[PDB]
DNA sequence: TTTTTTTCAGACACCACTGC
RNA sequence: AGUGGUGUCUG
């Protein structure tokens, strides 16, 4: 793609217009309507998940704010000021890594920069990434500035855990929540990126990568660059699947699936995988116990599946609907007994293997 | 003083402005909107200069006294604001609040913002001296049985058309989260200038933010609503609530339930309720719960609760939230297995 | 209060003498070291001489001054806090200083007031073995001349471990410093010397403190090889010696 | 070439660097705003220190051979070197690659530098008031009002001092919300 | 004997090229391909168990990036840059002991100096080792420079548990997981090392060393050094078996059989013999338990047995075919309870003896006479 | 009406006020 | 930089 392929797909591929953003349609539509209608809030807090675009959206909104063509939902192409945000630096757009500059003094300097006029753009736009890491006093200063901000100053805050922001900051910020990307959106964007990179790709590898991304597009892009690494400039399904298996840590769920199914060779293969990964064995037993307990609770009531396990919903459903509660009870008891007797074993590996052997031998 | 809901505040402000305004309650949104309305009305009657202070043990009271007594070169008609701390008017703060109550004047307007005041604990002195010529504004979060009509009123006053389905979806995702609920209505107005909100429109542009307290979880358990209780439990897990607080909050009502079910063989539940000093709204749901699969879940659930308590209080890895799911499912007419109960 | 009726050693010492004696050795103590016997200063009495020894296992500082009064040989370790606060209270050189050292506690009568402290139980190491026993290379320079060159070299020094390489050639000394940024400082100084080319890398702060302790005009350094220690003192006396053990980097 | 051939005494360079240092030394908003900008042009050295709001420039005469180059070097390290070197020592600094060599009689230093193209410069602007004034008049004008200025007030306009040019007089005004100081000369 | 050859195999045998690594091929292949194509990602993370080549491979990559020749997947040795990197104290390879730079002020000091150009090489390769020690603020501080750093700065992270890193960073950096090493690779490495060290070695000794290394080659090298110190600079079956404190599988299987075939007198005789050899009793119980678990695994599938104990393979098969799984489970549970109760037994010898006697009394196919 | 939490040990992170 | 406090998160 680029002048020698060192340039990372994650950073080279970053939206430059609102249309290049993958379907975070909620915030994009609301912000476009606000910009076009003139309804502007003092602060625009952005949040959501890692690698779903909150910093990209904030940068594009700053470009739209400070573009010389006017407050537009569509920043233009050349517009030298509107270009300075991407290539080079823009004077009036202040990008702060609030994680690097959490101190009230570092933010004090910029909040004293607030009252000075913008050089070129209309608005002294502030992009404060990882806003949740500012100290209590930095938050106090930011709030004090947010009470009465001048008409030439707007704040753009991005974070992953808004719960650490004070309610006083949240009341003055119109938070825009970004939802984790779907597998279809991630797969389609990866397909487009690889097609425009002239990279040979197999359709199934993209779905595997998207499923492995866990909803974050940047995870998909990093896994994609790594998959190109594992190979010679081609994203082959076999190479991608082998890489994913190497990176795989979902051993306990597969172990429960294979043990309930009574698949001894698959169980032993999964135990070999968990051994080669240097995975703790007591942790493996605890994960299997938790999975079985959750399966039982789902069998009692479908609402037992929270949003903490959205990656493994379907499998859980499949295991809860098809396995009677008696077998789950027996397996939970067997694994509890095995974990109780794990310390007194030839080694943890043999203890876990024997506990799973007992669970298989039950065949209930 | 004049005790007032946010509904009539405007009217009262049109009637006149008192010496001090006390904005109290647990709802950030209601307090914020009340403060904005008070400041706008004050500015209409010449109160131009504003100030802010956080009532803290480290605050500089001398600045407050100096600005309240002295006047400025411009905008003599001045207003002052104070954020009360989380606990409230601490015993080291009541005396200085009394001094402010002496250091006031008709030129200044005082705004008092903070959580609800335990009037049973704190009364008179500061309270009555303001009550002389002041306004109290109660801004508390509407509960679940009251939220739908509040959201309907807000939609009507913002010129939106909410049906019952969108109203209940909004009341589902945002509880104790009136600030984000109002922001959601504003975002939905931004998304569609039509102003007509249907089920899919709100359903797409909504997040399950919510905010619950362990009392909500215990009430959901007493009503025996599985999905409601599990949603509350997930919400307190994501919010980062300490599970031991949940344990104690459930334990109090669970031991009360055990006592009531044991004593109900000799005494009707009414006299038991009177004996234990339990309130009427609590009385209804506890009477509903007492005759809902009792005498088996009340010892099995105590067994599981003791298991969770000991597991939580010996190690440091916690992992008790699934056990709390077990409790949430046992007390909601969904019998569990002895395997997970005993352990 | 005073139950230490018997004292091991007694001094009627001028204030300036002990001021120099501590100031020439204080910076080489160990602060909160695991070797509890090194978290202090060793007062050693032999003949008419009192010596202060301080080391942290990376630099040794010994300073000796005559008293005139014959005293039995004795050793004592005064902790960091006690010696530092004694130094702080040691002002007004007009009044003499009385010192009363027992087997478990130390007392210092300064002016009119009295100071009391406890001892460190451990036994201080022998500093004679730390001192190089066969110094074959001897070089001389000016104290201020050498010190300013070290400071200029230390400007561009590794901020974590301030270390310079000192090279010695015929009537020439070289001080080279670098930091993780490869910013190189190089200072060349004219000395009087006779020997062989040798490189030795040692800390800068320790050498600068040694030079600041010797408020003199001529400095003699005694070196054996690239791996052993360097003994620095003044050329106008032999009452104060310092041992800088180099780095192996 | 790359070497911004530079050679000056210390007596004519200590005070200009002391003036140009200004706010530098602490943690900067951008990593380059801790480096003095050194420029050579027309037999003159320009020292520049920027804070993204303030711009201090000092001019030093060059009476020795020189080359037109420019680069940004850490302020504290360069100043410590400059004052560390002895009295009357003719500093000779040149450049190569990304490192500049400082030299004095029997001493050498090497410093890591950043390009001058990256260092910020405040954009040229048109001026409406060209004003010339003696030193003591400005001293009294500032000193008679500096006390009345605001102290980190929430009102930005209260902070700072007002300069008014009216007819034949210049006026300094200061306010903190309760005091007013006016000095017109 | 020899001179001051103190340089231990653990460090003297640190790999110096990508051809000297023992087979982290999923990592080595990716690094070689990316370095050949130039897709040099600005930050990535070698994560694995102990002693499986994370730090070593990171150093090899630094060599590959900073070689005087063109950027190559096979670093050279005549090049000055790689020589400095191998000897340490390289200008640009900034090893960061992250467990000593956990604080956020240290990370900020690191990030301030990032934009400075590399001095002598072409990359200022930051090698942050044991990254999981960084505090949360340090991780968030690294986030932005991990998104896109200057064109010359590369981040090489290495940690044992990649799950303790915030998942934002797991997004920013590539992930390479180095798995543990099979017995064959470890034993072949020990063979090669002892060939190059002129130390006579025996097969069974190296097989036992590779079995007791537990999939990591640094444990294998420390164990090999300990075995060489146990002998007179010679690796032998007796020396390694005495060092590891284990038993030859024949004796353990003889005792297990005497238990199974109800030959209680043989059980007593082999217990006395093991007492003569001065072997730990808990070691005896653990070895019998391991053999019983191996029999059970053979009962699950024939492929359970590894080549390391091939000597007893036949007998294993026989004892697997003779004994149905319920008796194997009963024996394993009895010996497990015996080992669990061993610390409270009056003597360890009689604790193991009564464990065996209980396993013999509760014998279903041949109980002790009543 | 209010009603809500164990613990010992350790690791950071920020922010006075001092002290040069 | 030394000292003291707040507070948050890890077992
Ligand atoms: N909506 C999106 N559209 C396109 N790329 C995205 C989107 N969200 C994330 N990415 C990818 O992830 C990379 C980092 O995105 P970023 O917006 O910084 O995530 P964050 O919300 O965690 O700050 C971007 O360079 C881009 O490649
Ligand atoms: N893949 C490997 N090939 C050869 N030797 C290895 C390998 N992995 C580990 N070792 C041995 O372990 C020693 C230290 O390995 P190291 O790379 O530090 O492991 P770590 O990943 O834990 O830092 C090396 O000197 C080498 O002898
Ligand atoms: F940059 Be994101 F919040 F991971
Ligand atoms: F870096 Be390894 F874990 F020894
Ligand atoms: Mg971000
Ligand atoms: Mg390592
Ligand atoms: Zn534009
Ligand atoms: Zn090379």
């Amino acid at each position: 793609g680029p002048h020698m392929s060192y340039q990372v797909l994650a950073r080279k591929w970053r939206p430059q217009t609102f249309a290049d953003v993958v379907g975070q349609e909620h915030v994009l539509t609301a912000l476009a309507n606000g910009l076009s209608l003139g309804r502007i809030h003092h602060a625009y807090l952005f949040s959501g998940t890692r690698g779903v675009g909150k910093t990209s959206i904030a940068r594009l909104l700053a470009k739209g704010l400070n573009c010389e063509t006017g407050i537009t939902a569509t920043p233009c192409g050349v517009c030298d000021n509107c270009r300075e945000i991407e290539q080079g630096r823009f004077v009036d757009l202040i990008e702060i890594d609030a994680a690097s500059r959490t101190k009230v003094e570092d933010t004090r300097d910029l909040l004293d920069n607030v009252q000075y006029a913008p050089a070129r753009g209309r608005f002294k736009v502030y992009l404060i990434d990882e806003v949740h890491m500012l100290s209590r006093h930095s938050f106090n200063a930011l709030l004090k500035t947010l009470e009465e901000p001048p008409e030439h100053v707007k704040f753009l805050l991005a974070t992953t855990d808004p719960q650490k922001l004070p309610v006083t900051i949240l009341s003055r910020c119109l938070q825009f929540h970004l939802k984790a990307l779907d597998v279809e959106q991630i797969r389609h964007q990866l397909e487009h990126i690889l097609n425009e990179e002239h990279i040979a790709h197999e359709p199934r590898a993209l779905q595997l990568l998207a499923r492995a991304a866990e909803g974050s597009l940047r995870d998909a892009l990093s896994l994609t660059d790594q998959a190109i690494a594992s190979g010679d400039g081609q994203v082959s399904t076999q190479a991608v699947s082998a890489m994913l298996g190497t990176l795989d840590d979902d051993q306990a769920l597969s172990l429960v699936e294979a043990m309930v199914e009574a698949n001894g060779e698959r169980v032993m293969a999964l135990i070999n995988e968990a051994a080669a990964r240097g995975i703790e064995w007591e942790a493996l037993l605890v994960e299997m116990l938790g999975l079985l307990h959750r399966i039982a609770m789902v069998q009692l009531s479908p609402a037992a599946l929270g949003n903490d396990m959205a990656a493994i919903e379907l499998r859980m459903r499949e295991l809860a609907r098809t396995i009677p509660p008696t077998d789950i009870q027996l397996y939970y008891q067997t694994l509890l007994i095995g974990r109780k007797e794990l310390p007194y074993a030839p080694d943890r590996r043999m203890g876990v293997e024997m506990t799973l052997l007992r669970a298989l031998a039950f065949h209930p | 003083m004049i005790r007032l809901y946010p509904e009539q505040l405007r009217a009262q402000l049109n009637e006149g402005l008192r010496a001090a305004y006390l904005l109290l309650g647990n709802d950030p949104l209601l307090l914020q909107e009340s403060q904005d309305a008070v400041r706008q009305v004050a500015a209409a009657q010449g109160f131009e200069e504003h100030h802010t202070f956080s009532i803290d043990p480290n605050t500089d009271w001398n600045a407050i006294f100096s600005l309240c007594q002295a006047m400025s070169l411009f905008a003599s008609r001045q207003t002052l604001l104070l954020l009360l701390p989380e606990n409230g008017p601490n015993a080291a703060i009541n005396e200085q609040l009394l001094t402010l109550t002496g250091l006031l004047h008709d030129d200044l307007l005082l705004i008092v913002r903070g959580n609800k005041l335990s009037k049973a604990q704190e009364n008179a002195a500061w309270f009555t001296a303001l009550a002389n010529r002041s306004v109290q504004v109660t801004c508390q979060t509407p509960e679940q049985a009251q939220l739908p009509r509040w959201v309907a009123a807000r939609a009507k006053q913002l010129n939106l058309e909410l049906d019952d389905a969108a109203n209940q979806v909004l009341c589902y995702c945002y509880e104790g989260n009136l600030l984000a609920l109002a922001q959601a209505l504003e975002r939905l107005s931004l998304l569609w200038p039509d102003g007509k909100l249907t089920l899919p429109r709100v359903e797409q542009a909504v997040n399950d933010a919510a905010h619950f307290t362990p009392f909500h979880w215990v009430d959901a358990l007493l009503m025996g609503k599985s999905k409601r209780a599990l949603h509350i439990l997930q919400q307190l897990r994501l919010e980062g609530s300490e599970p031991v607080i949940l344990l104690r909050t459930l334990q109090r009502e669970l031991l009360l339930l055990v006592n009531l079910k044991r004593q109900s063989a000799h005494t009707p539940l009414r006299a038991l309720f009177d004996k234990h000093r339990v309130w009427q709204n609590r009385r209804g749901m506890m009477g509903e719960a007492l005759n809902r699969l009792s005498q088996t879940q009340l010892r099995q659930a105590v067994q599981l609760l003791t298991r969770t308590e000991l597991t939580l209080k010996q190690d440091y890895g916690q992992s008790v939230w699934a056990e709390l799911e077990g409790l949430s499912l046992l007390l909601c007419h969904k019998p569990l297995a002895d395997v997970f109960i005993d352990g | 209060n005073l139950d230490d009726w018997q004292s091991e050693v007694e001094f009627t010492l001028p204030q300036a003498t002990m001021k120099r004696l501590i100031e020439a050795t204080q910076f080489s103590m160990a602060h909160q070291d695991v070797r509890y016997y090194l978290n202090g200063m060793l007062f050693e009495t032999e003949g008419e001489e009192l010596r202060t020894v301080a080391t942290d296992g990376h630099r040794l500082a010994v300073c000796s001054m005559p008293i005139g009064q014959s005293l039995p040989s004795h050793s004592v370790i005064v902790p960091r806090k006690g010696v530092i606060e004694l130094m702080r209270m040691l002002d007004g050189g007009d009044n003499p200083l009385r010192v009363q050292i027992g087997s478990n506690n130390i007392r210092a009568h300064v002016g009119d007031f009295i100071f009391t402290s406890k001892l460190v139980d451990g036994r201080f190491p022998d500093y004679r073995r730390v001192l190089p026993k066969n110094p074959d290379k001897h070089l001389e320079a000016g104290c201020d001349l050498l010190k300013q060159a070290f400071a200029r070299a230390a400007i561009l020094s590794n901020e974590k471990f301030r270390g310079v390489r000192l090279y010695v050639s015929e009537n020439q000394l070289k001080i080279t410093a670098n930091n993780p940024e490869q910013e190189e400082a190089e200072e060349i100084l004219d000395v009087t010397y006779s020997g062989a080319e040798m490189e030795i890398g040692f800390n800068v702060s320790y050498v600068l403190d040694v030079l600041n302790a010797l408020k003199c005009e001529n400095v003699r350094m005694m070196l054996t090889d690239s791996v052993s220690s360097v003994q620095i003192e003044d050329a106008a006396s032999q009452s104060a010696a310092y041992v800088v053990m180099p780095m192996r980097l | 070439g790359p070497h911004m051939k530079f050679t000056v005494e210390r007596e004519h360079l200590l005070k200009p660097l002391q003036q140009v240092s200004g706010p530098l030394g602490g943690r900067p908003t951008l990593p380059i705003l801790g480096n003095l900008l050194l420029q050579v042009a027309d037999g003159t050295l320009s020292l520049t220190g920027t804070d993204l709001e303030m711009e201090m420039v000092a001019r030093v005469a060059l009476v020795q051979p020189h080359e037109p180059g420019a680069t940004t070097v850490p302020a504290r390290k360069f100043f410590d070197i400059c004052r560390g070197l002895p009295e009357g020592a003719e500093i000779a600094v040149q450049l190569e690659g990304e490192r500049m060599l400082v030299r004095s009689g029997r001493s050498r230093f090497s410093l890591s530098t950043l390009p001058a193209a990256d260092f910020p410069n405040l954009d040229d602007w048109q001026s409406e008031v060209e004003f010339t004034l003696p030193q003591a008049t400005m001293k009294r004008l500032i000193e008679a009002t500096q006390f009345s200025m605001a102290h980190q007030d929430v009102r930005y306009y209260l902070n700072g001092m007002l300069f008014e040019t009216e007819g034949e007089e210049l006026r300094t005004v200061a306010t903190d919300g309760h005091r007013l100081a006016v000095c017109s000369m």
